[PDB]
């Protein structure tokens, strides 16, 4: 109704104003407009490819969507174009076309869209802008490890939630399987540091790697690291969630001593209250009633059930992002010992392709993370963000927290990243079978790639009592005993 | 090593895409008491017995029992925050009750434990107007030598009997009871008891067959 | 005192919840997605019909609700709810605020109509079985103002 | 605070 | 055939018995829980007890169209691990497996040695 | 906010009346005896014909508004038993089971200071 009124011409002695967004540039015809005021500001959805992050941001608009602007006025009879910004800002910073949607995306939520609308064929659907065929077969793969899509390349019930979420898969998949055991307010405030980034000062940047500073340095990041010894992850959730206490006269105090970013977590404070209001409409019955409160933000420490679970959740987003140290899959082929230290221990990725030398796979931690400071061996299982080849000598490791071996498997459960051996007989491992179909058993599943599929490199997790039923001749696993 | 080793509600609303109204979710056995009076006679049954009584009601029944010596008589009341059986209370007190008119505890736990235990009672003398000797000699008719007649109409039909001088009280199922009525009464009208045995027999039988 | 959602075009049950006590008093809105339940025991319930949950819980009442009445409009906030109980009793509930806004009396014996129009100020029209109609004058401030009463010879049903 |  | 061979204080009675005739005249008058039970027996069990060469030759004697190591293991296996390699068999698309065992199979007939014993295999991988 | 009612009881040898009045009495909410819940005459007096009629005048009393009754128990009286039988007593339990509050329990048989002769004369009757 009110896009009636403002179609409706205006009263006698009165000049309209209107006032909107892009959409009155082009989407409708505004009739007598002979005065345009262009901002040259329009919101439009941004992909970050390097952290893959998905966002609606402000920012300036193409030349041509400003020249549309200026045309708006000379409909009726010749005009006026106001820009607020100059020529030199219009030369420089605007780009000369907007790129398509397409290539503002994560190429998994192409998919992720594209499969929520029951289609079959993706690979060779004719896109008006292609994106790159091995692009897309990544994407459903990467998909099929979120559980978005089953075998048969088809939408599961997590991937309808999936394509309701407007974020990127894998910050969508935590924040739906974090309903349980009041786990959400801390999912997210992970969520809200790593969409927005990471807001510690490390020594390298401070030039301090004085010497009371750099003290007052370890003592600050010895503080935040209370929450887990093995996880950098946790150590973010301490800084967001003791952000929320530090009244409004004791933010820069609070900043300066910690060596954090102030305009950086003031708006992972936004984030948290955004992010949280999309979960809880799509979570909640009530989707479009429901509101966020401060209250509802604010929460005490986890417990250590609690930090158990919330590193399932975030592993539940990160399961292809699991890096295994070499010794346990390879013993002898990388020589460690306790003198080596924790930078140099190398690591393998489960998806790795084998190389003929086995070093070239080898991941490293990063010196930065709480790994480094920690003196005795490492966990065999890392969870981690992604992989930088910053650091001449070996890539560096983006660590999140650290996952067991059970925890592990049934994560990977709902993928397919985790396959399972026949059922296990010998010493006390007789087979319970209720039904033909049906049967309880121990089984050793196998994480990674295939037995037969030497391509990629696969391992084998610790035996476990499981649930099987059998489903199209095929003992599908229901639950771990 | 061994030597033999080895080697709030919220106050706003939301108007959806058809304007219809969408408002946030709202926040998300009673106590009585029975009275039953003792007469004066049953109560030194009730006090060497009590240690029996309230452990079934105050646990099973989950009532909450006392007596009052002033008024001289029991007292139950529901529990609203343990009580969870509307007929408990009630039960209870039929159950008292029973004790009350003559009766040993560990039948009167039947009503307890079941709930199709009725009481059925009645005089001598609706039955006929007998007196002096022909009433007591009535009375000693129906208990028999011993007792031994009463203890016959009991175990074969399946009920209890107090023969509180010309008063009477039956305990049993409705169709127990009634065939009792009918044995007893037959013995007030004159019936020699040994013709009633015979019949007591026989209705036996049809008992156990269904 | 099972309060069960049938959908027609589906044909089945699509949701049943329990109330407090048996409610002979039902309304629906004009929007048709909320329903008031009137309780005998004074309790006033509203469910959103598509979703069934409890949107509000009102306990003001203290006779048996005998009169129910929903006002609002689409694309509005304005939203209220009339309850009046066997008692001549009248409330005007709020249901932005969720709170009691008026509360009128002058009905003696049970209301049983109950009306609200809007005046281009809203005027609620009451009725009961006293034989007597009373027009009030109200906004959402604390202004509730009666206007008329009309002696209607007839023992008001609805109105 | 316990996380301070 | 080897297998081994294997009150409340609120009574509820009804009917006849209770002497209520009118409601046994007026005509008014488990299985899962066992199933229940039997479930949380086996769950018992799994928590009483905390704790293939075969499939390995196969897929080699395929990559090479040699069965024979496979084939002497056969003979070699007791019948109760007989059966349960048969049954182990994988029952899902392409069927490399059953296809393999088919093949060895088929190599041994050729030999026209242990007849019986290869005749009696592909009866269980029918079976 | 609680409304008594008065459950007046008469329990006969052939049937069972069940009937609720106001505090007054002169006013009836609701008669039920043992003849409307049954078939067959003989189980008039049953007591599952009183508890379906204690039911039954139960859902009415809920529904015009009384919540609590206080319960009068009689027999026949007079030249007759005193004591009320059975059907009574269930009723009053199925009152209790109905829901609505009992408020007091009295016997309110008819006894006679003097009564003229009985049915069954010099030689008795009840065979």
């Amino acid at each position: 109704k009110e896009q009636m009124r403002v179609f409706q011409k205006p009263p006698q002695g009165s000049r309209l104003c209107i006032v909107a967004t892009n959409v009155a540039e082009t989407s409708l015809t505004i009739p007598g407009v002979r005065y345009v005021v262009d901002s040259g500001r329009s919101k439009e959805r941004k992909y970050n490819e390097s952290n893959g992050v998905q966002s609606f941001e402000v920012g300036w608009v193409s030349k041509a969507s400003a020249n549309q602007r200026s045309g708006r006025a000379g409909r009726t009879g010749p005009g006026h174009c106001y820009r607020l910004y100059s020529s030199a800002v219009f030369e420089h910073d605007f780009e000369q076309f907007s790129k398509p949607e397409i290539l503002r995306m994560p190429v998994e939520s192409i998919v992720l869209q594209m499969k929520s609308m029951a289609i079959h064929n993706i690979i060779n659907f004719p896109f008006p802008t292609p994106p790159d065929r091995v692009a897309l077969s990544k994407a459903i793969q990467l998909l099929q490890y979120l559980g978005a899509l089953d075998n048969k390349e088809m939408i599961t019930e997590d991937g309808k939630k999936m394509s309701l979420f407007p974020l990127s898969p894998r910050f969508s998949k935590m924040l739906l399987v974090s309903d349980e055991k009041a786990c959400l307010p801390y999912i997210v405030a992970i969520v809200s540091a790593l969409s927005v980034g990471d807001p510690f000062i490390n020594e390298f940047e401070l030039g301090i790697n004085k010497k009371e500073l750099r003290s007052k340095f370890y003592k600050s990041r010895s503080q935040f690291s209370k929450l887990d010894k093995f996880s950098d992850v946790f150590r973010l959730l301490s800084v967001v969630s003791a952000m929320d206490y530090v009244p409004k006269e004791q933010k820069e105090i609070f900043m300066k001593k910690n060596f954090l970013r102030g305009k950086l977590m003031e708006e992972i404070v936004k984030l948290r209250k955004q992010l949280m209001y999309i979960i809880k409409s799509n979570t909640s019955k009530e989707n479009i009633a429901v509101v966020i409160r401060n209250e509802d933000l604010k929460s005490d420490i986890p417990s250590v059930i609690q930090i158990k679970l919330l590193k399932q959740m975030i592993c539940a987003g990160f399961v292809d992002h699991v890096a295994v140290r070499a010794d346990v899959l390879f013993p002898d082929d990388a020589k460690i010992t306790n003198r080596t230290s924790i930078i140099n221990i190398p690591y393998i990725p489960v998806l790795a392709t084998r190389t003929p030398n086995i070093e070239d796979c080898f991941v490293y931690i990063h010196p930065t993370s709480i790994l480094n400071n920690l003196g005795e061996m490492p966990p065999k299982y890392m969870l981690y963000y992604s992989l930088h080849l910053g650091g001449n000598n070996k890539t560096r490791m983006n660590t999140l927290c650290d996952i067991a071996s059970t925890p592990l498997a049934n994560i990977a459960r709902k993928g397919l990243l985790l396959t399972y051996s026949k059922p296990l007989t010998g010493q006390g491992l007789k087979t319970v079978n209720l039904s033909p179909t049906e049967r309880y058993c121990y089984v050793v599943p196998r994480f990674g790639s295939t037995v037969d599929n030497d391509l990629k490199i696969g391992w084998d997790l610790n035996p476990i009592a499981v649930h099987q039923k059998k489903q199209k001749g095929q003992w599908t696993v229901i639950k771990f005993i | 090593v061994a030597p033999t080793a080895l080697k709030h509600e919220s106050k706003t609303v939301v108007v959806d895409d058809q304007g219809k109204p969408r408002f946030t979710s709202a926040s998300k056995i009673k106590f009585e008491s029975r009275k039953i009076m003792v007469p004066p006679h049953r109560m030194t049954p009730l006090r060497n017995s009590w240690t029996k009584i309230y452990p079934p009601l105050v646990e099973h029944l989950k009532l909450q029992v006392r007596m009052n010596l002033k008024t001289k008589s029991v007292e139950l009341r529901t529990n609203p925050k343990f009580t969870t059986d509307p007929g408990a209370l009630q039960k209870g007190a039929d159950f008292i009750k029973a004790f009350t008119l003559g009766f040993d505890l560990d039948d009167s736990i039947a009503l307890l434990r079941l709930d199709d235990l009725y009481i059925e009672t009645f005089e001598v003398k609706d039955v006929k107007t007998l007196t002096g000797d022909h009433l007591s000699r009535a009375i000693g008719r129906i208990a028999g030598k011993d007792g031994k007649t009463k203890f016959a109409i009991e175990n074969a039909t399946r009920t209890r009997i107090v023969l509180a001088d010309s008063k009477i009280h039956i305990l049993g199922g409705f169709t127990h009871i009634r065939m009792a009525r009918e044995s007893v009464v037959s013995l007030i009208l004159g019936s020699p008891p040994g013709k009633v045995y015979g019949n007591l027999r026989t209705v036996a039988s049809r008992l156990k067959e269904r | 005192q099972l309060l069960k959602i049938f959908h027609l075009k589906t044909g089945k049950v699509v949701r049943s919840m329990k109330i407090s006590s048996p409610s002979y008093i039902l309304d629906a809105d004009s929007t048709s997605t909320l329903l008031a339940v009137g309780g005998t025991d004074g309790s006033i319930i509203v469910v959103d019909i598509e979703n069934g949950y409890i949107t509000h819980s009102f306990k003001g009442h203290g006779g048996t609700i005998s009169s129910l009445k929903f006002y609002g409009q689409l694309n509005s906030k304005i939203w209220l709810l009339a309850s009046g109980d066997t008692n001549g009793m009248v409330k005007v509930w709020d249901l932005v605020k969720r709170k009691c806004l008026h509360t009128l009396q002058e009905h003696t014996s049970a209301v049983r109509g109950l009306d609200i129009i809007e005046v281009p100020s809203l005027n609620l029209l009451s009725g009961g079985r006293d034989d007597i109609i009373n027009l009030w004058d109200f906004n959402m401030k604390k202004k509730c103002k009666l206007l008329k009463t009309l002696p209607v010879n007839q023992q008001v049903e609805s109105c | 605070n316990p996380w301070l | 055939r080897s297998k081994p061979k294997e009150l409340p204080f609120f009574l509820q009675l009804s009917g006849e018995k209770v002497g209520d005739e009118a409601s046994v005249r007026e005509g008014i008058a488990h299985r899962r829980d066992q199933e229940a039970q039997k479930k949380l027996d086996a769950e018992e069990q799994m928590n009483k007890f905390k704790v293939s060469h075969f499939t390995k030759q196969l897929r080699e004697g395929s990559q090479s169209k040699d069965y024979s190591s496979l084939l002497a293991t056969l003979i070699n296996f007791s019948p109760a691990a007989v059966d349960l390699e048969i049954r182990s068999l994988n029952s899902f698309e392409p069927f490399d497996e059953i296809v393999w065992f088919i093949d060895a199979l088929t190599q041994g007939l050729k030999s026209n040695k242990n007849f019986e014993l290869y005749e009696t295999f592909m009866s269980l991988l029918f079976k | 906010s609680q409304v008594f009612g008065v459950a007046r009881i008469y329990a006969s040898f052939n049937d069972t009346f069940v009937h609720v009045t106001d505090l007054s009495g002169k006013e009836t909410i609701a008669r039920v005896t043992g003849g409307m819940k049954v078939k067959a005459d003989r189980d008039e007096s049953s007591p599952y014909a009183a508890m379906l009629a204690a039911q039954d005048v139960a859902a009415k009393c809920k529904e015009v508004g009384i919540t609590a009754v206080h319960v009068k128990i009689r027999a026949t009286g007079g030249t007759r038993t005193k004591t009320p039988g059975p059907g009574g007593q269930a009723a009053l339990r199925a009152l209790a089971r109905s829901g609505l509050r009992i408020g007091r329990i009295e016997d309110v048989t008819p006894v006679p200071s003097d009564s003229t002769r009985k049915k069954g004369g010099r030689r008795g009757r009840r065979l």
